[PDB]
Protein backbone atom coordinates (compact mmCIF):
# COMPACT_ATOMS: atom_id res chain seq x y z
CA UNK A 1 0.00 0.00 0.00
CA UNK A 2 2.27 2.64 0.87
CA UNK A 3 5.33 1.61 -2.17
CA UNK A 4 2.03 1.80 -4.20
CA UNK A 5 2.08 5.65 -3.95
CA UNK A 6 5.84 6.19 -4.02
CA UNK A 7 8.18 6.11 -7.64
CA UNK A 8 10.41 2.91 -8.06
CA UNK A 9 13.59 4.85 -7.12
CA UNK A 10 17.35 3.72 -7.01
CA UNK A 11 18.25 3.62 -3.51
CA UNK A 12 16.92 2.58 0.00
CA UNK A 13 14.41 4.71 1.58
CA UNK A 14 13.89 4.71 5.24
CA UNK A 15 10.94 3.48 4.74
CA UNK A 16 11.80 0.20 3.24
CA UNK A 17 14.29 -0.66 6.82
CA UNK A 18 11.61 -0.46 8.63
CA UNK A 19 9.21 -2.51 6.98
CA UNK A 20 12.25 -5.04 5.86
CA UNK A 21 13.02 -5.46 10.04
CA UNK A 22 9.24 -5.79 10.98
CA UNK A 23 9.24 -8.54 8.27
CA UNK A 24 11.98 -10.46 9.52
CA UNK A 25 11.27 -10.19 13.81
CA UNK A 26 7.57 -12.07 12.41
CA UNK A 27 9.79 -14.24 10.13
CA UNK A 28 11.86 -15.39 13.01
CA UNK A 29 8.62 -15.73 14.64
CA UNK A 30 7.72 -18.30 12.21
CA UNK A 31 11.18 -20.28 12.47
CA UNK A 32 11.00 -20.02 15.78
CA UNK A 33 7.63 -22.54 15.59
CA UNK A 34 9.43 -24.79 13.96
CA UNK A 35 12.82 -25.02 15.40
CA UNK A 36 10.68 -25.81 18.96
CA UNK A 37 7.92 -27.88 17.36
CA UNK A 38 10.58 -29.92 16.05
CA UNK A 39 12.91 -30.66 19.09
CA UNK A 40 9.69 -31.11 21.04
CA UNK A 41 8.73 -34.17 19.23
CA UNK A 42 11.84 -35.99 19.45
CA UNK A 43 12.22 -38.92 21.94
CA UNK A 44 14.17 -37.57 24.59
CA UNK A 45 13.60 -35.42 27.11
CA UNK A 46 16.53 -33.67 26.68
CA UNK A 47 15.70 -32.12 23.87
CA UNK A 48 12.02 -31.64 24.86
CA UNK A 49 13.05 -29.23 27.81
CA UNK A 50 15.21 -27.53 25.53
CA UNK A 51 12.19 -26.57 23.30
CA UNK A 52 10.61 -25.46 26.69
CA UNK A 53 13.72 -22.95 27.18
CA UNK A 54 13.55 -21.21 23.48
CA UNK A 55 10.05 -20.39 24.25
CA UNK A 56 10.82 -18.86 27.48
CA UNK A 57 13.99 -17.50 25.91
CA UNK A 58 11.87 -16.11 23.34
CA UNK A 59 9.07 -14.84 25.02
CA UNK A 60 11.70 -12.15 26.60
CA UNK A 61 14.35 -12.08 23.76
CA UNK A 62 11.89 -11.20 20.74
CA UNK A 63 10.83 -7.98 23.08
CA UNK A 64 13.72 -6.92 23.55
CA UNK A 65 15.93 -7.01 20.74
CA UNK A 66 12.17 -5.18 18.73
CA UNK A 67 12.65 -2.76 21.35
CA UNK A 68 16.58 -2.79 20.79
CA UNK A 69 15.88 -2.66 16.85
CA UNK A 70 13.16 0.49 17.05
CA UNK A 71 15.76 2.70 19.69
CA UNK A 72 18.42 2.22 16.99
CA UNK A 73 16.01 2.96 13.95
CA UNK A 74 14.51 6.22 15.38
CA UNK A 75 17.91 7.32 16.27
CA UNK A 76 19.29 7.06 12.93
CA UNK A 77 15.97 8.57 10.84
CA UNK A 78 14.29 10.22 13.53
CA UNK A 79 17.03 13.11 13.48
CA UNK B 1 18.24 13.02 -14.30
CA UNK B 2 17.57 13.73 -11.16
CA UNK B 3 13.34 14.46 -12.01
CA UNK B 4 13.74 11.05 -13.84
CA UNK B 5 13.86 8.66 -10.69
CA UNK B 6 12.21 5.63 -12.14
CA UNK B 7 15.17 5.44 -14.98
CA UNK B 8 18.95 6.06 -15.97
CA UNK B 9 18.97 8.22 -19.33
CA UNK B 10 22.51 6.31 -19.99
CA UNK B 11 23.19 6.96 -24.21
CA UNK B 12 21.84 9.82 -26.67
CA UNK B 13 21.89 9.66 -30.27
CA UNK B 14 21.49 12.17 -33.08
CA UNK B 15 20.35 10.37 -36.44
CA UNK B 16 18.03 11.25 -39.73
CA UNK B 17 14.73 10.16 -40.85
CA UNK B 18 14.68 11.52 -44.02
CA UNK B 19 11.56 9.22 -45.76
CA UNK B 20 10.00 8.95 -49.29
CA UNK B 21 6.31 9.38 -49.14
CA UNK B 22 3.49 9.38 -51.44
CA UNK B 23 3.97 13.57 -50.93
CA UNK B 24 7.32 13.50 -51.71
CA UNK B 25 10.85 13.28 -50.06
CA UNK B 26 10.96 14.86 -46.88
CA UNK B 27 13.88 15.51 -44.77
CA UNK B 28 14.09 14.56 -41.10
CA UNK B 29 15.65 14.30 -37.84
CA UNK B 30 15.88 12.12 -34.86
CA UNK B 31 17.05 12.28 -31.72
CA UNK B 32 17.30 9.44 -29.37
CA UNK B 33 17.52 8.61 -25.67
CA UNK B 34 18.36 5.25 -24.23
CA UNK B 35 16.35 4.75 -20.84
CA UNK B 36 17.45 1.75 -18.36
CA UNK B 37 15.15 1.16 -15.66
CA UNK B 38 16.25 1.31 -12.28
CA UNK B 39 16.75 -1.96 -10.52
CA UNK B 40 16.77 -1.26 -6.98
CA UNK B 41 12.56 -0.93 -6.52
CA UNK B 42 12.53 -4.69 -8.88
CA UNK B 43 14.63 -6.04 -5.90
CA UNK B 44 13.02 -4.76 -3.08
CA UNK B 45 9.50 -5.35 -4.22
CA UNK B 46 9.57 -8.34 -6.48
CA UNK B 47 12.41 -10.72 -6.18
CA UNK B 48 13.20 -10.34 -2.26
CA UNK B 49 10.03 -10.28 -1.03
CA UNK B 50 9.12 -13.35 -3.20
CA UNK B 51 12.48 -15.48 -2.29
CA UNK B 52 11.02 -15.20 1.33
CA UNK B 53 8.09 -16.27 0.61
CA UNK B 54 9.63 -19.27 -0.75
CA UNK B 55 11.91 -19.52 1.80
CA UNK B 56 8.80 -19.95 4.11
CA UNK B 57 6.70 -22.41 2.53
CA UNK B 58 10.06 -24.57 3.30
CA UNK B 59 9.62 -23.99 6.63
CA UNK B 60 7.23 -26.86 6.99
CA UNK B 61 9.89 -29.42 6.06
CA UNK B 62 10.35 -29.20 9.27
CA UNK B 63 7.05 -29.69 10.93
CA UNK B 64 6.34 -32.93 11.94
CA UNK B 65 4.58 -34.67 9.44
CA UNK B 66 1.67 -35.32 11.80
CA UNK B 67 0.58 -31.90 11.78
CA UNK B 68 -0.12 -31.45 8.17
CA UNK B 69 -2.53 -28.86 9.33
CA UNK B 70 0.38 -26.12 10.00
CA UNK B 71 2.32 -27.41 6.56
CA UNK B 72 -0.55 -26.89 4.50
CA UNK B 73 -1.74 -23.50 6.13
CA UNK B 74 2.23 -22.22 4.82
CA UNK B 75 1.82 -23.93 2.27
CA UNK B 76 -1.26 -22.47 0.57
CA UNK B 77 -0.63 -18.94 2.63
CA UNK B 78 2.63 -18.54 0.85
CA UNK B 79 1.06 -19.30 -2.71
CA UNK B 80 -2.14 -17.01 -2.24
CA UNK B 81 0.64 -14.33 -1.33
CA UNK B 82 2.30 -15.26 -4.51
CA UNK B 83 -0.66 -14.69 -7.06
CA UNK B 84 -1.66 -11.29 -5.11
CA UNK B 85 1.83 -9.91 -5.68
CA UNK B 86 1.72 -10.87 -9.07
CA UNK B 87 -1.30 -9.34 -9.54
C1 LIG C 1 17.11 -10.78 2.52
C2 LIG C 1 16.12 -11.56 1.70
C3 LIG C 1 15.62 -12.78 2.47
C4 LIG C 1 14.56 -13.54 1.68
C5 LIG C 1 15.09 -12.36 3.84
O1 LIG C 1 13.87 -11.62 3.68
C6 LIG C 1 13.46 -11.03 4.91
C7 LIG C 1 13.19 -12.10 5.96
C8 LIG C 1 13.55 -13.51 5.47
C9 LIG C 1 14.89 -13.56 4.75
C10 LIG C 1 16.04 -13.71 5.74
C11 LIG C 1 12.20 -10.23 4.68
C12 LIG C 1 12.43 -9.02 3.79
C13 LIG C 1 13.51 -8.18 4.43
C14 LIG C 1 14.78 -8.98 4.68
C15 LIG C 1 15.70 -8.12 5.54
C16 LIG C 1 16.23 -6.97 4.72
C17 LIG C 1 16.53 -5.79 5.29
C18 LIG C 1 16.33 -5.60 6.76
C19 LIG C 1 17.05 -4.67 4.45
O2 LIG C 1 17.77 -5.16 3.32
C20 LIG C 1 19.02 -5.72 3.69
C21 LIG C 1 19.54 -6.56 2.53
C22 LIG C 1 19.81 -5.66 1.32
O3 LIG C 1 20.37 -6.45 0.27
C23 LIG C 1 19.48 -7.49 -0.11
C24 LIG C 1 20.76 -4.54 1.72
O4 LIG C 1 20.94 -3.63 0.64
C25 LIG C 1 22.30 -3.54 0.18
C26 LIG C 1 22.58 -4.64 -0.83
C27 LIG C 1 21.73 -4.47 -2.09
O5 LIG C 1 22.21 -5.36 -3.11
C28 LIG C 1 22.38 -6.71 -2.68
C29 LIG C 1 21.78 -3.03 -2.60
O6 LIG C 1 20.74 -2.83 -3.56
C30 LIG C 1 21.59 -2.01 -1.47
C31 LIG C 1 21.78 -0.59 -1.98
O7 LIG C 1 22.52 -2.27 -0.42
C32 LIG C 1 20.15 -3.78 2.88
C33 LIG C 1 21.05 -2.63 3.33
O8 LIG C 1 19.96 -4.68 3.97
C34 LIG C 1 15.88 -3.83 3.97
C35 LIG C 1 16.37 -2.74 3.03
C36 LIG C 1 14.89 -4.72 3.23
C37 LIG C 1 13.63 -4.36 3.04
C38 LIG C 1 12.74 -5.27 2.32
C39 LIG C 1 11.49 -4.93 1.98
C40 LIG C 1 10.83 -3.62 2.30
O9 LIG C 1 9.53 -3.77 1.71
C41 LIG C 1 9.61 -4.77 0.68
C42 LIG C 1 8.24 -5.24 0.18
O10 LIG C 1 7.27 -4.21 0.42
C43 LIG C 1 7.77 -6.52 0.83
C44 LIG C 1 6.32 -6.89 0.75
C45 LIG C 1 8.63 -7.34 1.44
C46 LIG C 1 9.86 -6.83 2.14
C47 LIG C 1 10.75 -8.00 2.41
O11 LIG C 1 11.07 -8.77 1.51
O12 LIG C 1 11.21 -8.28 3.76
C48 LIG C 1 10.56 -5.83 1.23
O13 LIG C 1 11.21 -6.51 0.15
O14 LIG C 1 14.55 -10.21 5.37
C1 LIG D 1 4.95 -11.50 32.11
C2 LIG D 1 4.24 -12.85 32.08
C3 LIG D 1 5.10 -14.10 31.83
O1 LIG D 1 4.65 -15.33 32.38
C4 LIG D 1 5.59 -16.27 32.83
O2 LIG D 1 6.45 -16.61 31.78
C5 LIG D 1 7.40 -17.68 32.16
C6 LIG D 1 8.31 -17.94 30.98
O3 LIG D 1 8.51 -16.91 30.08
C7 LIG D 1 6.70 -18.89 32.71
O4 LIG D 1 7.68 -19.79 33.27
C8 LIG D 1 7.98 -20.86 32.38
O5 LIG D 1 9.30 -21.28 32.59
C9 LIG D 1 9.46 -22.06 33.82
C10 LIG D 1 10.88 -22.58 33.96
O6 LIG D 1 11.20 -23.29 35.10
C11 LIG D 1 8.45 -23.19 33.94
O7 LIG D 1 8.50 -23.68 35.24
C12 LIG D 1 7.12 -22.78 33.68
O8 LIG D 1 6.39 -23.99 33.51
C13 LIG D 1 7.00 -22.04 32.44
O9 LIG D 1 5.67 -21.64 32.36
C14 LIG D 1 5.82 -18.55 33.76
O10 LIG D 1 4.99 -19.63 34.04
C15 LIG D 1 4.88 -17.48 33.40
O11 LIG D 1 4.24 -17.11 34.55
C1 LIG E 1 24.19 4.03 -26.50
O1 LIG E 1 25.48 3.45 -26.37
C2 LIG E 1 25.79 2.22 -27.00
C3 LIG E 1 27.30 2.18 -27.19
O2 LIG E 1 27.76 3.37 -27.81
C4 LIG E 1 25.07 1.97 -28.33
O3 LIG E 1 25.21 0.62 -28.70
C5 LIG E 1 23.59 2.29 -28.22
O4 LIG E 1 22.97 2.09 -29.48
C6 LIG E 1 23.41 3.74 -27.78
N1 LIG E 1 21.99 4.02 -27.60
C7 LIG E 1 21.43 5.15 -28.03
C8 LIG E 1 19.94 5.28 -27.88
O5 LIG E 1 22.07 6.06 -28.55
C1 LIG F 1 11.71 -15.27 32.93
C2 LIG F 1 10.76 -15.07 31.76
C3 LIG F 1 10.10 -13.69 31.77
C4 LIG F 1 9.39 -13.40 30.45
C5 LIG F 1 8.85 -11.97 30.34
C6 LIG F 1 8.29 -11.68 28.95
C7 LIG F 1 7.66 -10.30 28.82
C8 LIG F 1 7.19 -10.02 27.39
C9 LIG F 1 6.43 -8.70 27.26
C10 LIG F 1 6.11 -8.36 25.81
C11 LIG F 1 5.41 -7.02 25.67
C1 LIG G 1 17.03 -5.30 11.11
C2 LIG G 1 16.51 -6.72 11.23
C3 LIG G 1 16.36 -7.15 12.69
C4 LIG G 1 15.83 -8.58 12.79
C5 LIG G 1 15.77 -9.09 14.22
C6 LIG G 1 15.11 -10.47 14.29
C7 LIG G 1 15.19 -11.05 15.70
C8 LIG G 1 14.41 -12.34 15.81
CL1 LIG H 1 -6.57 -18.24 6.17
Amino acid sequence: GINSQLPPVSYIKAIDVWIGACMTFIFCALLEFALVNHIANAGTTEWNDISKRVDLISRALFPVLFFVFNILYWSRFGH
Amino acid sequence: SSSLPSFQLTNTSTTYCTSVTNTGIYSCLRTTIQLKREFSFYLLQLYIPSCMLVIVSWVSFWFDRTAIPARVTLGVTTLLTMTAQSA
